[PDB]
């Protein structure tokens, strides 16, 4: 007979008694076993084909993808512990403020700041969610596709607090047609035109590490600075204590999706010539976020001061991992 | 004061938007997306009937876990396990080695939607789908993670589905077809609905009442919480048929929901089935795996489809008749052929368990009770060595399952052949062969077990060198569960 | 050398049988029954066990060669009881 192990055979001999986290998250993807036939069927389908030519064909190598390990180890039942109590934090906070009427005390100059700047980001939220969706289903290695798993719900919870936000403002504001206008916005607006040909565009950038690196490294922080560290410095400012705390709250996620992207970045760099792979797609995309980020910013109060400083943290990101 | 839901809850589907830098055909290609020519606007139409949002997910799904985790560590150091029916024992063996990674496949699957999906509705119970599923993979590695030091079969828990044992490319057979490998709105269908609503939605609730009746709590705990998570994501398909049925593609939705309830069924009557008529201990059995389908699973199916707008599938009666024998079949096949899988098969058959077996399903005794009647006669006689197999059934080349059918007094057995391309393929029935020829682009050059075996492909090409080929070593290749106890009955 | 596919009478299972070229209905029929008589199935040696192909149910007679049969690799045989 073969005899029982401590742990699973593929993490046997480990020094350390494996975490929960490699218990439940290791080592999982089967697709990854035959990469000449990955799926159980026709060699020739169409995802056959779409997997071979964009996961197993990808520019960005590495021996064992499957040693990657997130640098926060979420697991879903972290993850649920973790956002219950940040969520608490948050619907405290719409609970709370709603009963002081915080939205009848803003200035009609920026009730008007929120339908054109605030409330049509619901759509560049659900794009990031299928960017990172997209991550998920064509990465190489489970944990790897973790990663992109809490943070497209992370997405999905910034769309949220957003549509319930715009119905909240539409009715203390019924006139400024919150709720009616954010696609306009969205499809017309010059503010939004550089974000959403950034997205659209990145959207289909099939290669999982040019998926990457153009949603992760590079458009959302263009998203995040623009969106959450200068729309709520400017909301704090402005007398939108909601949106200030609200930006703060969802930036703890965007801080958690850095993590996890630069630990795959260091892991990228273990390999020769990763680095000239990452450097050429930061090159390539990098333009189209100066484009989002100049038409988004120098439409807002302060202007060029916002641009300048969206425009260098978005870039220490990428800096701060080689 | 917080809003109600009804009130801003469309906002958060309200996504859609009219492509400008990239076209539509370009952000979501056919392939993946599946929309059909259909328009972005039609499918907009689209309703999930159940509604639930992001902060309600992690709360409520929160305490899912809080409790099932509870419940687990709380009888950890009992230790039921090491006193457990072995037919029970290796049912939850069986159970995490074909399922757990699959459940974490299909939050793939999930993703696939939830990209690709020209529903916004369901892009976002698809993003919650691909949640549960992560879950679901999850917990159903950390539950039997608790067991790998009593055997080496519970660390197929991970292993399984890295192998090329035969039931586990019969696994990835059915889920790559279902869910890995079609387009957004096909997965909804052959998924969600045909798959999940139709069939793992009642096979968990009554897995979940065998676990209790078997005394395993944690493991009751651990099904039920599962299954109360099935229906937010179940949902999908429903939705998505209704929008084709009501555009120009009554056939093709038809089409899909023939071929995924077919396939659904074969990996059921060998993964069920044997287990409700030969492993549940006989005084822990209800009703026979036959009156379970056509009271929970069968209705259903006639319910869904008529209120769809569409038909019962061509094989239906066919179907109807089968439940009287394919999973007999699966049974024998594989407790025959107990050294390779990963569990212990129970055979199932003694005296009692025969008059059982013949009263669910009359004939028996004259059919299937033949072959065990010879089985029985050999180990009463000290010859096991002809219970154990000297070659390799013959596999169909669809669900990847030896084919089989009545034996004894009305020996009915049939392969339904098919030459294409100067390729000979063997098929278990009308449907599995249907299957093939409606998109043989999809099935063609696959091989399976036999195949690869006939072709040079196992090697050394003899029995020992297939076990090695299956990943299968003494230890974890199976055995009679009951240690052929039951023998004793016959003397 | 050939493979086909044995569907034993009253067996409940078809199976992987390797006959040679060589062989006769008789000899392939007794190649077939090592996987089925007393394994599943009751001798009935009052009965004489023929071949007869699955897919048409043409039954060949007990001296014929494999090699004459014309059959494709991995065809399906009934492998019936008569005289
Ligand atoms: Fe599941
Ligand atoms: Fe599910």
């Amino acid at each position: 007979a073969l005899k029982p192990l401590k742990t699973w055979s593929h993490l046997a001999g480990n020094r350390r008694r494996p975490s929960e986290y490699e218990v439940v998250s290791t080592n999982l993807h089967y697709f990854t076993d035959n990469p000449e036939r990955p799926w159980e069927l026709d060699s020739n389908l169409p995802m056959q084909t779409w997997y071979k030519k964009y996961c197993f064909d990808s520019p960005l190598k590495h021996d064992d993808w499957n040693a990657f390990r997130d640098p926060d180890q979420l697991v879903y039942r972290t993850y649920n512990l973790l956002q219950d109590g940040q969520e608490s934090y948050v619907q405290g906070l719409f609970d709370q403020l709603n009963d002081r009427g915080h939205d009848q005390m803003l200035t009609r100059e920026w009730v008007e700041t929120l339908a054109r700047f605030y409330t049509p980001a619901r759509y560049l939220f659900h794009a990031l969610q299928m960017g990172s969706v997209y991550i998920h289903q064509i990465a190489p290695a489970s944990t790897i596709t973790n990663c992109a798993t809490y943070e497209t719900a992370d997405h999905l919870r910034w769309l949220t607090h957003t549509a319930y936000r715009t119905r909240e403002l539409a009715n203390c504001y019924p006139d400024v047609g919150f709720g009616k206008r954010e696609r306009d916005v969205w499809e017309n607006d010059p503010a939004w035109q550089g974000f959403r040909e950034l997205i659209e565009k990145a959207l289909i950038a099939w290669d999982w590490g040019e998926a990457f690196t153009a949603i992760n490294l590079v458009t959302k922080p263009a998203v995040e600075e623009a969106l959450l560290q200068q729309l709520g410095s400017l909301a704090q400012s402005e007398g939108d204590t909601l949106l200030g705390l609200l930006a703060q709250a969802q930036k703890r996620d965007a801080e958690r999706h850095r993590r996890w992207s630069s630990a795959l970045v260091k892991m990228a760099l273990e390999k020769e010539g990763n680095r000239e792979v990452l450097q050429k797609w930061v090159a390539k995309w990098e333009p189209l976020a100066d484009k989002a980020i100049e038409a988004y910013c120098s439409a807002l109060p302060d202007g060029e001061n916002a641009i300048v400083e969206a425009k260098s943290a978005s870039r220490y990101v990428r800096q701060m991992m080689g | 004061s917080m809003l109600k839901r009804e009130d801003w809850y469309d906002l958060t589907r309200t996504t859609n938007w009219t492509p400008k830098y990239v076209t539509e055909n370009e952000l979501f290609p056919e392939e993946m997306s599946g929309a059909r020519g259909i328009s972005m606007e039609a499918w907009e139409k689209y309703d999930e009937p159940y509604k639930i949002t992001y902060p309600e997910y992690v709360s409520i799904q929160r305490e899912k876990d809080s409790g099932a985790y509870s419940i687990k560590a709380a009888l950890e150091r009992d230790g039921f396990v090491d006193r457990a029916d072995p037919g029970w024992v290796s049912t939850m063996q069986l159970h995490f080695g074909a399922w757990a990674l699959e459940e974490y496949a299909a939050s793939t699957a999930e993703a696939r939607m939830a990209r690709f999906a020209k529903a916004p509705g369901n892009r976002n119970m698809a993003t919650f789908g691909m949640m549960d599923e992560n879950r679901h993979g999850q917990i159903q590695l950390y539950f039997p993670y608790a067991n790998v030091k009593r055997s080496r079969k519970w660390d197929w828990a991970h292993k399984a589905i890295h192998t090329n044992e035969w039931a586990a490319i019969a696994a990835r057979s059915f889920f790559d077809d279902m869910m890995m490998t079609r387009d957004s709105v096909a997965v909804s269908i052959m998924l969600t609905f045909a798959f999940e609503t139709g069939f793992t939605n009642m096979q968990f609730l009554g897995l979940a009442a065998d676990a209790a009746e078997a005394g395993d709590h944690t493991f009751a705990s651990l099904i039920s919480s599962i299954q109360t998570d099935e229906s937010r994501h179940a949902q999908q398909g429903g939705p998505s048929l209704k929008i084709l049925v009501e555009n120009g593609k009554k056939d093709e939705a038809q089409q899909m929901v023939d071929v995924a309830i077919w396939r659904s069924w074969k990996l059921f009557s060998v993964l069920t089935g044997p287990i409700m008529d030969y492993y549940t201990p006989l005084e822990s059995r209800n009703q026979s795996f036959k009156e379970f389908m056509l009271e929970w699973i069968v209705a259903q199916f006639e319910r869904q489809l008529l209120d769809l707008g569409l038909d019962k599938p061509w094989y239906w009666d066919q179907f109807m008749q089968d439940l009287d024998e394919t999973h007999h079949g699966m049974h024998l096949g594989v407790w025959y052929w107990r050294p390779t899988v990963w569990w212990d098969p129970a055979a199932g058959v003694s005296p009692e368990e025969r008059e059982w077996l013949e009263e669910k399903y009359p004939g028996w005794n004259d059919t299937w009770g033949q072959c065990w009647d010879v089985i029985t006669d050999n180990l009463v006689n000290g010859k096991p060595e002809l219970t154990v197999p000297e070659t390799l059934p013959t596999i169909c080349n669809m669900c990847n399952l030896p084919i089989a059918h009545t034996p004894g007094n009305k020996w009915n057995v049939k392969d339904y052949q098919l030459e294409y391309e100067g390729r000979l393929y063997h098929f278990g029935s009308e449907a599995d062969r249907w299957c093939f020829q409606i998109d043989p682009e999809r099935y063609k050059n696959h091989t399976n077990l036999v195949d690869r075996f006939l072709k040079g492909e196992i090697q050394p090409a003899d029995l020992a060198g297939a076990l090695m080929y299956m990943s299968l070593e003494p230890g974890v290749m199976g055995d009679d569960a009951h240690d052929y106890e039951w023998v004793k009955a016959y003397q | 050398t050939f493979p086909i596919m044995s569907n034993f009478e009253r067996d409940f299972v078809i199976q992987l049988v390797p006959v040679d070229t060589e062989d006769t209905m008789d000899q392939v029929a007794e190649k077939c029954a090592y996987h089925s008589i007393n394994r599943r199935v009751h001798p009935q040696p009052e009965k004489i066990l023929r071949v007869r192909r699955h897919e048409d149910g043409t039954l060949f007679p007990r001296g014929m060669i494999v090699s004459d049969a014309g059959l494709r690799p991995t065809e399906t045989l009934d492998i019936i009881f008569m005289d």
